[PDB]
């Protein structure tokens, strides 16, 4: 296929963990552990000969 | 040399101007300088 079903992404949005209670610019590297879970559907028309 | 206009005492004489457009006065004092005008608590990206 020339434009194939596309790729379809996925992720879980970060949280950051309690921050510092005074300003650093460093990058922030605590996050709350968390995983996501759910059900995906797909549905598919396919043509018979 | 110019045309101006005469009075007697029952005579009078009136005008009216109008200002251009001006900035108007600063009538305050600045509560900060230009030296202190960045943020106490943070550091820059800048560096010198």
């Amino acid at each position: 296929l020339k434009h194939p079903p596309p790729q379809i992404l996925i992720k879980n949005t970060p949280v950051p963990a309690n921050p510092p209670a005074e300003f650093s610019a460093t990058k922030f590297a605590s996050f709350i552990t968390q995983y996501s879970t759910g059900q995906v559907s797909v549905e598919i028309e396919w043509e018979l000969q | 040399y110019f045309p101006s206009q005469m009075l007697r005492t029952g005579n009078n004489f009136t005008f009216s101007y109008t200002f251009e457009d001006v900035p108007f006065h600063s009538s305050y004092a600045h509560s900060q300088s230009l030296d202190r005008l960045m943020n106490p608590l943070i550091d820059q990206y800048l560096y010198y």
